């Protein structure tokens, strides 16, 4: 029951089963690696990658820096024996605690069923393996066999941080996208994770500790298995279909590359960024592939390369696939079964579904980008299980992810270079010097992953505007609802945990197994270091006058913005002039506790600040010094921000206002069916049900739209305000810490201060503004959906529902022959579903109690 | 109900151009992917290209350079461009609809002659 | 389920000795690996020693020889004998009951047994606390705490009431300074005062709930000062 079921260490004997030096496909002539096999169809190779891409042999950092938000570089990592032997286990004691979660075990078992297809002849009717989906096994005595297997971890190449799923190519064959599938190989690492700030949590959890928290290694590598598991499956979306963006403007993105098929393995909303067109035609694309993989299999008559019949490999593929097989052994491709395993592979094994078993913290979207780089050690249990990864039970690390939060739990956590540098890649952003006098430009770099992510419109797609025929037949849709806790433990019940296919004999490789890595699309680098003039401060300007660096001076704080970003010692703060005064003034040690007292309660209570307010559609508070803190609208006081706020609504917020394009929905068309009433009937109740599914796609496809469009927008604005309050607890410390030691060592001897004590205090007080700030941005968010684009869907959706009573009218008056005796019953429910509104519900298209509470 | 019907294809010399193409009726083909397939004598029927309904593209190795696949969507149509054809290109072409069906064109010769 | 309770520790002065011992409650005793390791505030758990089934006995690299650990299956005990402390051996001393499964270590998994610890110090103004005891739920409490200078007196400045229980951090449960604050959990039936000639910072509880039980500390806040503690325990008899 355990899935490794073996203590592997790197210095153990070779015995040319499950421990043994191997030789890879391969470009040129590769040298064996020792390697180590930790479950049926599964090896761990702990040496770096420079074998599987000759381009890729050297591990220092490249001439040019990787687009990335953060990378990482050390060409001695992993280079001794003790490493590899740490690394093996940190791979290992991961897989464990992947296959402890019933979805893990789940996905886990799709891996190791889902062979690569024996699609490697050209002949019409013969299974043959492809090479390259094997490796060469070197035996004690030096010989060696062949096997297949599915799935390889190696160690990272230079850039130890890039984590990702590799495989070989074919001449003719797409393997990971055409439903073949392929041998996975993942560039991993569980020596080292990332870091992440979150602030989402604090009204759960109150007490939420301070600054970055990590990655869990498990859901990092269960990510890794994700896109593992679509490629073997050979449903992989092509790389070339990308989420574009928009980088023309200021506050833009220089560039951004995300794959559809990366916002598919993380699930979520981030999932939700591609619409139902798209969804729907790689559906039914998958669908026609596993189709061929059926034919194929029923045109197969024989068998080469291997003892095992023909018999045992299609029932190999019968159970990969979940083929359908009739009494005469002919295969199918069942729609519902297919449906089924597509859903599974794509929504179920999801990273958002990772993260709910394991019961960690994770960023909530790809674009909470990654912020730091930790060195970390899962394998001593004292800092790691498999149970409960870094949180350990019965510990103060237990609660409030603790255990993740890199201050509380520092032991466990070194924190690294960043190799892209701060500004290695960034806008130059500029007020005109004019706007603030003739004077020079205040010009600020900003960090391009520090941007907003403006998708472009060519993003999302619909058919809308399409017309559409109506026939008898009901040709109606299910539900369809969101993946479920208890859904998947149907999933769960169904499956198959039995019989893995088993490892059987082939015939000897080549010694070298030549290959070539899958063909990439390449990528253009995004310009760098482009200008803005602009006639107004930004919000990154704002923010940027809240921060200092290192210096002797007393820093001090000040209300204008202007003063703060041309003076190194003095930072703005949003805060009133009086906590200004407070914080500034010079302060005698005999009153030092009081002071340190005083400000603490002025810093609580001016970010706990909230307003309520009744003039506002789906906002009833509002957190006034937003405005000032982050030059919301252009206002540069409070009262103008709550009275902006009140005048036109959460639009003050974004800074792009996003494109909604409804068109005029396509009209039906009845086929009329005379001389059968029942038909002729059918006909009228399916118009009325395909158009409930109407307002259900235009309502789903605003939804896309928003939270791609809109909700983007304002998670950015509650992760600067985030900043924007530590940045004002990080200055008041730095002041008050100056303070203090200017006094005398008897002084400070009898006031024995705790700067740790005050840092908690503030943090305290961070989370509880934040609890407030982001119920307010979550009400602006679903505000500005709710009245800004939903109802151009509504009317748009009325101006239908009107036709097509028109149109139902007509066709009952033109059917009235066929109808007789039915005329007026059908006039009643065609007259009384039309005339009112199918209600929006979110809950239906969202999953998240956070912005469900807000509707 | 849904039928694809090709045109074009015959005889070409080798490093020669052809042009392949397809009209589905009884379908729109919008949200819908495309592609061709080609199988030559005694062997497995193969993918060609694929043309998804937003544009984008996918070829086999052996002919990405050579080959070019569209659509329209407003005419319901496929063509597949062949440039510098080779010996292994011979064989019997098939445009396929990605539907919820088995949609394919009736099958049309391409023969390279040296 | 097994329950480990340590004990021996105290404060020990540097190049003194000190015996740990630890009693299990449970079967098969000799069926675990049982082991002694260190913790310090905001730090792991530390391997010090450890000692197999068979006997087999394993040490942290500062041990070098200095403690011996044994085992005694008749007793269910466990045993640290300590020489030549150090200040680096400073912390808290945790017995584990570990045990083999598969290929891992109920250790590995996270479900192996772990004792409260019995603390180890090492020698080189403060408040006192009191009022503490056990009480039904329902029932009531007042805790104290009095300091035992110039040029400043900070007893003066702000004071906080804080609780910890075994395993969870530290909660502030009440502060007076110019404003009085309250956790949540407490309002409306804790109240904390102050009385000037008396020289006390007093925490009144009513109503006390099995979820009050804790080990209350005293503070002066933004300081280092703070009280030994006192244990309270809101519990309802046993029936």
């Amino acid at each position: 029951m355990p899935f490794v079921n073996k203590q592997f260490n790197y210095k153990d004997p070779v015995n040319g089963v499950d421990i043994a030096y191997i030789k890879i496909p391969n470009a040129g002539q590769m040298q064996p690696v020792k390697a180590f096999k930790i479950h049926n169809k599964i090896w761990v190779i702990p040496e770096r990658d420079t074998f599987t891409n000759p381009e890729e042999g050297d591990l220092n950092p490249p001439p040019e820096a990787k687009q990335v938000p953060v990378s990482y570089y050390d060409s001695t990592y992993l280079s001794t024996d003790n490493e590899k032997d740490n690394y093996l286990k940190g791979v290992t004691k991961l897989f464990e605690r992947i296959y402890s979660t019933d979805l893990g075990r789940m996905l886990l078992t799709s891996i190791v069923r889902g062979i690569p297809f024996w699609g490697g002849s050209t002949i019409d009717t013969e299974l043959k393996v492809i090479d390259t989906n094997c490796i060469n096994v070197i035996q004690p005595d030096g010989s060696y066999r062949s096997e297949e297997l599915n799935l390889v971890i190696i160690g990272p190449s230079a850039d130890i941080i890039q984590f990702e799923c590799k495989s070989f190519g074919h001449e003719v064959l797409n393997l990971t996208r055409n439903g073949y599938g392929s041998t996975q190989y993942i560039r991993f690492s569980p020596d080292f994770t990332f870091g992440f700030e979150e602030s989402l949590e604090v009204d759960t959890n109150p007490l939420l500790g301070a600054g970055k928290f990590a990655t869990d290694p498990a859901v990092t590598l269960a990510h890794q298995l994700i896109h593992a598991g679509h490629r073997l499956y050979g449903i992989a979306i092509n790389p070339n279909r990308v989420f574009k963006v928009n980088t023309n403007a200021y506050y833009e993105m220089s560039g951004l590359e995300v794959s559809f098929e990366e916002l598919r393995t993380f699930g979520g909303h981030d999932a939700k960024f591609i619409d139902s067109l798209q969804e729907n035609e790689f559906r039914l694309y998958y669908y026609n592939k596993f189709k061929d993989i059926a034919s194929t299999l029923n045109k197969a008559k024989s068998i080469v390369g291997t003892t095992a019949s023909l018999q045992y490999m299609k029932n190999v593929f019968k159970e990969k696939y979940l083929l359908s097989e009739d009494t005469s052994g002919k295969f199918s491709v069942d729609k519902l079964k297919f449906d089924k395993l597509y859903k599974m592979l794509t929504e179920i094994y999801t990273e958002d579904n990772f993260v709910k078993f394991f019961k960690v913290l994770n960023a909530k979207t790809f674009l909470n980008f990654d912020k730091a780089v930790f060195k970390i050690n899962i394998v001593p249990k004292v800092n790691y299980t498999i149970y409960d990864g870094f949180n350990l039970r019965n510990t103060n690390l237990a609660a409030n992810f603790n255990g993740q939060n890199t201050e509380i739990n520092n032991m466990n956590f070194t924190k690294l270079k960043n190799f892209t540098g701060l500004f290695e890649f960034y806008k130059l952003l500029c007020v005109r010097g004019i706007i603030t006098s003739a004077l020079n430009d205040l010009c600020i770099k900003v960090n391009n992953w520090d941007l907003f992510f403006s998708p472009s419109e060519d993003n999302f797609t619909n058919d809308l505007n399409k017309g559409e025929e109506i026939t008898s037949d009901t040709n109606i849709e299910a539900a369809e609802e969101n993946i479920s806790l208890d859904l998947i433990q149907q999933y769960y019940l169904t499956f198959n945990f039995d019989n893995e296919p088993e490892n059987i004999s082939i015939e000897n490789l080549s010694s070298d197994i030549i290959g070539q890595l899958e063909l990439m699309p390449n990528i253009e680098r995004f310009p760098n270091g482009k200008k803005y003039e602009l006639d107004k401060y930004t919000m990154f300007h704002y923010l940027r006058a809240q921060e200092f660096e290192h210096g002797k001076s007393r820093i001090a704080l000040t209300n204008s913005v202007n003063e703060a970003l041309l003076n190194p010692s003095r930072v703005y703060t949003f805060f009133s002039s009086d906590y200004v005064k407070k914080v500034n003034k010079a302060t005698e040690a005999a009153m030092f506790l009081g002071w340190v007292e005083q400000l603490v309660y002025d810093f609580t209570d001016e970010t706990s600040e909230v307003s309520t307010t009744d003039k506002i559609a789906d906002i009833t508070i509002i957190i006034p010094y937003i405005g000032p803190a982050l030059n919301i609208g252009n206002m540069l006081y409070k009262d103008d921000f709550v009275g902006a706020l009140i005048f036109s609504g959460a639009v003050i917020l974004l800074e792009f206002i996003p494109e909604i394009a409804i068109p005029v929905l396509g009209t039906f068309a009845l086929v009329s069916y005379i001389a059968n009433k029942v038909l002729t009937v059918q006909t009228i109740d399916n118009a009325l049900s395909k158009r409930n599914e109407k307002w259900d796609e235009v309502y789903k496809y605003i939804v896309t739209n928003w939270l791609a469009k809109v909700n983007t927008q304002i998670d950015l604005i509650r992760k600067k305000m985030k900043e924007a309050l530590e940045n004002q607890a990080e200055a008041t410390k730095a002041i008050i810490n100056y303070q203090y030691n200017q006094y005398t060592e008897e002084e400070k001897n009898n006031i024995n201060f705790n700067i740790d004590d005050l840092s908690s205090k503030l943090n305290e007080s961070i989370n509880k503004a934040m609890i407030n700030i982001n119920k307010f941005l979550n009400q602006c968010s679903v505000s500005y959906l709710m009245n800004s684009m939903i109802p151009y869907g509504v009317k748009r959706l009325e101006d239908f529902d009107a036709s097509l009573k028109d149109a139902l009218l007509k066709y009952i008056y033109d059917n009235r022959g066929t109808l007789i005796g039915q005329v007026d019953r059908l006039k009643d429910k065609v007259n009384n579903t039309l005339s009112t509104d199918i209600p929006f519900q979110l809950s239906k298209y969202v999953d998240n109690q956070r912005l469900l509470s807000t509707f | 109900q849904v039928q694809l019907v090709e045109s074009g294809g015959g005889l070409v010399q080798v490093g020669g151009s052809l042009r392949l193409s397809c009209v589905v009726s009884g379908s729109d083909i919008s949200g819908i992917a495309m592609g061709w397939y080609r199988q030559a004598p005694g062997k497995r029927r193969e993918m060609v290209a694929d043309i998804f309904s937003g544009g984008s593209t996918d070829y086999a190795g052996s002919v990405k350079g050579r080959f070019t696949i569209s659509r329209d969507n407003a005419k319901k149509t496929s063509y597949l461009q062949m440039n510098n054809v080779k010996p292994e290109d011979t064989g019997v072409y098939y445009c396929r609809l990605y539907g919820s069906g088995d949609y394919w064109g009736q099958g049309t010769q391409v023969t390279v002659s040296s | 389920q097994l329950q480990l309770v340590e004990s021996g520790g105290g404060l020990v002065q540097p190049g003194g000795s000190l015996r740990l011992s630890c009693v299990v409650s449970g079967s098969d005793f000799n069926t675990y690996i049982m082991g002694w390791y260190r913790q310090v505030p905001g730090k792991p758990r530390e391997l010090v020693a450890d000692i197999t089934t068979e006997g087999k006995t394993n040490y942290g690299g500062s041990v070098k020889g200095r403690f011996t650990i044994s085992r005694d299956n008749a007793k269910n005990t466990v045993y640290l004998q300590m020489f030549g402390l150090k200040p680096e051996d400073a912390g808290n001393y945790v017995c584990n009951a570990d045990w083999k499964m598969g290929a891992w270590t109920a250790g590995d998994y996270g479900i192996d047994y772990w004792g409260k610890g019995t603390l180890v110090t090492v020698s080189s103004l403060q408040l006192v606390e009191s009022g503490g005891g056990l009480v039904h739920p329902g029932g009531s409490l007042r805790l104290s705490c009095a300091p035992s200078s110039t040029p400043f007196n900070p007893f003066n400045n702000m004071v906080g009431w804080y609780r910890q229980a075994p395993g969870k951090q530290r909660e502030m449960v009440a502060s007076i300074g110019l404003r009085i604050n309250y956790a949540d959990s407490v309002k409306g039936r804790f109240t904390i005062s102050r009385d000037n000639a008396k020289n006390t910072v007093d925490l009144q509880m009513d109503s006390l709930r099995p979820e009050d039980s804790a080990t209350y500390y005293c503070h002066i806040e933004y300081t280092h000062y703070w009280g030994k503690g006192t244990l309270v325990t809101v519990s309802s008899e046993p029936k």
